[PDB]
């Protein structure tokens, strides 16, 4: 008892909550292609190829979304990087003048091949024949040039027209040698921090974790950025879950996750052409000249049968949170063009599709099976090339044309929906869902949910029988 | 044998024996490295954060040698001075703590009390240390 | 007690009992703290001269623990070693300098031959370890 | 009667002897100046390389200080711990390897060794003071 | 006729106050670091060099 006396250690595994600042760093094989990405850049360090994944097993710790801080500095380094990506690029202040458009004339295929069968692109393309100056500034002459109807705008005097961003801000093109290909990012703490995962398979969003498992940092992370529906996230693996910070309250999304991929299949089967047209001292631009050969809308195939599934498994997840209430969708109910549509961007091309056919249903009691056969949903799909993926925060953009055909897949992990308010006895105990919606930062929530930053104290400090020794 | 960290939720006398692991690990682990390949790469957004990487290791380590090095059980894992206990803090027996409590509550227990001792000890350290010049 | 350079001006006897409080304070300050709010919040101007702050904060206390750590006595106060005065750096006896002469003016006067005391004090250190690895 | 590096060349019984000029030199440097006259002066490609230039210094150096502290030689220029070499990494015998093998080879040999003996050392040290705490 | 550079890109005019005279620079590593400095006459390319300070 008498001889207990301060014993001071050092390297105690103990640690304190606390916010950091992280670090890029990119796969070795994903880099070095000189493809002069805009996310992953050269900058990144390289990652470690040999993770460590050490178990604490006997513990807890209380995790929590809505409030982890590792998204609002990857949402910052997301929005740096884009803006950096533009600043080399050239501007397009010339290009705010008025526009003398046409509706298109043209000696194009008629044969189409059309299997589609849903519409080829006369209304959806204006031939627009504006009027800009050449190198030397006392000189114009007349370029004409191949504009989609959303990227024009008509301020008054019909058969008059003029571009739709030259009210509200100036959008630099992009240089057409930087790709969007999301490459794997891991975010690396810096030696002395720490990231504690949640390693349990049934995770719900918020709430103590009793399985937590420790690694000096996270796996890549994929950029990518999306409205209505994740693309190419990180699947579940226990089942499909439903976060939220309140399903009570309707003032937020809610983040659906799956544990079932489902492949879409969207692609732009017309070509354009490339022409570059000088605007000034040392400035191109980069317009779509005439388009030939087939014309048919860009459209999205989707599996109908894996999304008859899914819907019925989502629907039997929410049935649990909603005991008695009748669950059915309902298309976006208005707003802008991205919540209203999906969005997502492939091969240096936006793109804006309806998806209006796939939330319409209603679901009662499964009592009858919606027995049907295998039918590919086919939707329409926009084609916009003066982006603003952001409202103010961001620089608007302008996406160069882009030449022969596009075809990429999309493997769809997540679904972003909203609940919508009501009485109590007004309700004929139905609850409607709409999708849409959501900032970047719920794409961001729906990946980044089981890791936290901790900070490290070695310095231990417990009684012991010591008595340090007296130098005579 | 344990990992880093590895040992955390355990018992604090059966953890008194991998302090190495995670004392091994306060400055080696991947920032060290420059860039993957070398216009002006030192002023990209992504190249502007490993100097508030690297900086916030060393002002993170050297903070704990300061401490270590005023006790004067600095270049030690596992010292102990000579500063009564006078059980205030903590009046628990010695097989009530070692044993059973785990580390992490441990530290949480006196939190409160840790500024007060963190200066008792650098001043019986000193004290101590003018006997010596008192004594020769 | 006294707070921080509470003795400047005081003897040097006297200077010789508040060591520990300015120890302390060599690292710790206020520049911890990263920002009230983090457009870019990295290179604003209130940002690029805190960073040169911390840099200069670590190599300020780095300076000193690099001659001590030579010195042989890491990790305490107060230390004496074996380097016998030659008593022409300063001719004063001992009553002379420890009880009205001050801290202050007593560098100026010996700060005329440090660089030839700094050096002369590692050798020693040196030379001890030497004679202790034939020793055994 | 060497500078620095001076006997980098020369055998290994008569290269210890110059071991302190060419420790005396890890920090000190033409760094400490400010500038030649203090556009985008703080924002210059030298506003940054300088920086870059300080933040190396300390962090190369100071990671070394961080292996002499595990093992208990902190403040010694020469050490002294208690693992017992088994003749694996080496068996050249005392006389072969202290007479005519020069440094810059000496630890290249050493080389696939590095890496487990910087670890086994760390366990000495620790398994050193563990019977201490309970001994005292 | 037109300038020949005025269409390629953009041409500025250097401010006459800056000047082009080469000053001698003295290169420096930081601290830890040495820099080898071959001192042998005869020296090509490469290969070991003895006489280096
Ligand atoms: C979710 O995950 C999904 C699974 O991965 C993912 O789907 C995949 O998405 C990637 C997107 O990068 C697809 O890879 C691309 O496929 C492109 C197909 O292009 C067609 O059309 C071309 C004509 O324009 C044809 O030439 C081409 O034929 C061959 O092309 C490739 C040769 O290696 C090959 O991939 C093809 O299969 C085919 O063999 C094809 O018919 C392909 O073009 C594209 O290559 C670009 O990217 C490579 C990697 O960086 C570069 O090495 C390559 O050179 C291309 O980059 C060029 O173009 C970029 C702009 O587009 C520039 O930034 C580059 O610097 C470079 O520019 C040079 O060339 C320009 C002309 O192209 C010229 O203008 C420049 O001046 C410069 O000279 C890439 O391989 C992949 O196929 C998809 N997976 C499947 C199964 O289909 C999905 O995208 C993910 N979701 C989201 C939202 O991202
Ligand atoms: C996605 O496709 C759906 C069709 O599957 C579109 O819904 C249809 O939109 C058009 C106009 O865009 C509607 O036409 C008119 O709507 C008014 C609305 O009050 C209606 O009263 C008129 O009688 C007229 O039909 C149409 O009703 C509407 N619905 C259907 C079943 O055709 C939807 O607009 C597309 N997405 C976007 C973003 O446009
Ligand atoms: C878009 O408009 C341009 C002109 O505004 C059209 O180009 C004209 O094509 C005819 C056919 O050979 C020429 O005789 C004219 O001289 C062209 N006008 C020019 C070069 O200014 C173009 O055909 C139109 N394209 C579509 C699809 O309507
Ligand atoms: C590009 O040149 C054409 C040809 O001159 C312009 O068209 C006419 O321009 C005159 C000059 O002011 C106007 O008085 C006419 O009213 C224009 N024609 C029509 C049908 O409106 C054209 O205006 C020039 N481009 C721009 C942007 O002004
Ligand atoms: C904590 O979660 C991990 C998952 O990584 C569990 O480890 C898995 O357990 C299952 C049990 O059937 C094994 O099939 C797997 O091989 C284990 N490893 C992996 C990587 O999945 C672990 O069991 C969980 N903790 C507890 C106490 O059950
Ligand atoms: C993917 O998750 C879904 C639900 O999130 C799983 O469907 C459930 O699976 C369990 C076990 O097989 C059944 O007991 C439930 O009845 C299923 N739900 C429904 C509504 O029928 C599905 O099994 C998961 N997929 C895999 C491969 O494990
Ligand atoms: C994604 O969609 C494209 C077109 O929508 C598919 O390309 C078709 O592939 C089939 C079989 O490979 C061919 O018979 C068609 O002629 C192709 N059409 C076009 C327009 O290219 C593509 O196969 C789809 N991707 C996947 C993985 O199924
Ligand atoms: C869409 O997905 C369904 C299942 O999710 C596929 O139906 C299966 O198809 C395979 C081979 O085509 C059969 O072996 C299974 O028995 C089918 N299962 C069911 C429940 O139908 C369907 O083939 C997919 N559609 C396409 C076009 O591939
Ligand atoms: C897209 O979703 C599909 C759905 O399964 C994933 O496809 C599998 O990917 C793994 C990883 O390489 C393969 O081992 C499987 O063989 C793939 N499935 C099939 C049927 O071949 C795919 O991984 C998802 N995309 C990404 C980027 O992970
Ligand atoms: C988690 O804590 C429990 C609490 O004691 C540990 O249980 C003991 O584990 C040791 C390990 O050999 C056994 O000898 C004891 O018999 C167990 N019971 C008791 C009451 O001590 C458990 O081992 C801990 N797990 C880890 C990984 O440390
Ligand atoms: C390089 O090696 C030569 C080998 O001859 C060294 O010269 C010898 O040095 C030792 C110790 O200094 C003397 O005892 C011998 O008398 C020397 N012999 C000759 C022939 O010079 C030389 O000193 C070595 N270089 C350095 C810097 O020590
Ligand atoms: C800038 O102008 C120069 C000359 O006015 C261009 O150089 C000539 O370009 C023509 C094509 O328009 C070629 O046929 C000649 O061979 C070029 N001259 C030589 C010496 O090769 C130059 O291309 C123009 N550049 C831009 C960007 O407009
Ligand atoms: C373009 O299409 C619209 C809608 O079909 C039509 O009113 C217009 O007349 C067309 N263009 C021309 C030049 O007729
Ligand atoms: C194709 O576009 C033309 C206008 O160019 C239009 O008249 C026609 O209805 C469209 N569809 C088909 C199948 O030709
Ligand atoms: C999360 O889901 C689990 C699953 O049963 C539930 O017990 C818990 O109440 C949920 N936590 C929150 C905060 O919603
Ligand atoms: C699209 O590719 C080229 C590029 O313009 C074009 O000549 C060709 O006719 C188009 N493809 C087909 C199948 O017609
Ligand atoms: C999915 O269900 C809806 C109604 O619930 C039905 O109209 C549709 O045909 C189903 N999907 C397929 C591919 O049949
Ligand atoms: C889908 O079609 C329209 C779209 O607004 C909607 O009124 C309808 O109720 C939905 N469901 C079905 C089965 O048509
Ligand atoms: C799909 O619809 C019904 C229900 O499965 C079936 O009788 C019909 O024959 C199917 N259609 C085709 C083309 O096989
Ligand atoms: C420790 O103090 C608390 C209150 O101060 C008391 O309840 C407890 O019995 C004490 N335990 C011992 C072992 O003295
Ligand atoms: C060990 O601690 C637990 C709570 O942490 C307590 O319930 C138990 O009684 C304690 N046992 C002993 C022997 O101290
Ligand atoms: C320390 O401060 C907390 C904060 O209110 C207080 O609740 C607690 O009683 C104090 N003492 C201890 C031992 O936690
Ligand atoms: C015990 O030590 C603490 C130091 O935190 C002190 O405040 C308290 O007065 C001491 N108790 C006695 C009886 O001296
Ligand atoms: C006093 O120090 C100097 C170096 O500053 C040294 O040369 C001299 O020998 C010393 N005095 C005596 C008596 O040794
Ligand atoms: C000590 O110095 C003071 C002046 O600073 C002087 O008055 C006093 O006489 C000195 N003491 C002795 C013993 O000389
Ligand atoms: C000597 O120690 C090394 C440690 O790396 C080990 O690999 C080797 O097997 C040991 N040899 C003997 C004979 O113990
Ligand atoms: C001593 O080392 C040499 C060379 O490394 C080797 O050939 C010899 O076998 C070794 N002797 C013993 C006893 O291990
Ligand atoms: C070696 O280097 C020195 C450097 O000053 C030079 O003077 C000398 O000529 C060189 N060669 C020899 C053989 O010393």
């Amino acid at each position: 008892a008498e001889n207990l006396w301060v014993t001071v250690y050092y390297g105690v595994p103990v640690w304190k909550d606390a916010d950091t600042t992280l670090f890029c760093a990119s796969d070795a094989k994903a880099h070095e292609t000189e493809a002069h990405n805009i996310w992953a850049t050269h900058a990144c360090v390289p990652t470690d190829p040999n993770p460590q994944e050490i178990y604490m097993e006997n513990v807890t710790e209380n995790f929590n979304m809505w409030k982890n801080n590792m998204v609002e500095q990857m949402q910052e380094d997301i929005i740096s990087l884009w803006d950096q990506s533009l600043k080399p690029c050239v501007k397009l202040t010339p290009l705010c003048v008025t526009l003398s458009c046409t509706n298109v004339t043209l000696t194009n295929v008629n044969y189409t091949n059309n299997f589609p069968n849903i519409g080829n692109i006369t209304d959806e393309v204006r031939n627009c024949s504006f009027n800009v100056t050449t190198e030397i500034r006392d000189k114009k002459q007349k370029v004409y040039a191949l504009f989609y109807k959303l990227d024009i705008v008509q301020m008054e005097n019909k058969n008059s027209y003029r571009l739709i961003n030259c009210n509200t801000s100036v959008c630099k093109q992009a240089c057409p040698k930087i790709s969007f290909d999301p490459i794997p990012i891991h975010y690396c703490t810096p030696a002395g921090y720490a990231i504690l995962k949640c390693n349990e398979k049934n995770f719900n969003g918020t709430g103590p974790c009793k399985n937590v498992s420790s690694v000096q940092c996270t796996h890549g992370i994929k950029p990518v950025v999306s409205t209505q529906l994740l693309l190419n996230g990180s699947l579940a693996e226990g089942e499909i879950i439903i976060r939220s910070e309140n399903l009570t309250n309707n003032a937020k999304t809610i983040i659906v996750h799956l544990n079932k991929s489902v492949e879409i299949n969207c692609t732009r089967p017309s070509n354009n052409t490339r022409t570059s047209v000088t605007i000034g001292p040392g400035q191109v631009f980069y317009r779509t000249g005439d388009i030939i050969g087939d014309i048919r809308k860009a459209y999205c195939e989707i599996n109908g049968t894996k999304w008859n599934e899914t819907l019925k498994q989502v629907v039997g997840k929410l049935k649990e949170h909603f005991p008695n209430k009748t669950i059915s969708f309902q298309p976006p109910s208005g707003g802008d063009l991205e919540i209203t549509m999906h969005h997502f961007n492939c091969r240096g091309e936006f793109f804006y599709c309806n998806t209006t056919q796939l939330f319409n249903s209603t679901w009662i009691n499964s009592t009858t099976i919606k027995e049907y056969n295998d039918t590919i949903i086919y939707l329409p799909c926009k084609i916009k090339q003066i982006i603003n993926m952001w409202q103010g925060v961001g620089q608007c953009m302008y996406a160069p044309p882009i030449r022969g055909k596009i075809n990429c897949v999309s493997n769809i992990t997540g679904i972003l929906l909203t609940r919508d308010g009501g009485d109590a006895n007004a309700t004929n105990d139905t609850e409607t869902f709409r999708p849409g919606g959501g900032n970047i930062k719920d794409n961001w929530r729906s990946e980044l949910y089981k890791y936290k930053v901790v900070q490290i104290e070695p310095l231990g400090i417990a009684p012991t029988k010591c008595k340090r020794r007296v130098v005579e | 044998i344990f990992g880093f960290l590895g040992a955390a939720g355990s018992t604090m006398g059966a953890a008194s024996n991998t302090l190495t692991v995670q004392a091994r690990q306060l400055l080696s682990g991947i920032v060290q490295q420059q860039s993957n390949l070398p216009h002006l790469l030192q002023l990209t957004v992504w190249g502007i954060k490993q100097l508030q990487a690297r900086v916030l290791a060393v002002e993170r380590y050297l903070e704990v040698q300061k401490f270590l090095g005023l006790w004067g059980c600095s270049g030690k894992i596992i010292c102990c001075t000579a500063v009564p206990w006078n059980s205030t803090w903590s009046n628990k027996s010695f097989e009530q703590i070692w044993n059973n409590m785990t580390w992490i509550e441990w530290e949480r227990e006196i939190s409160n009390y840790t500024s007060q001792i963190y200066d008792i000890l650098t001043e019986s350290q000193f004290q101590q240390d003018i006997n010596e010049v008192d004594l020769l």
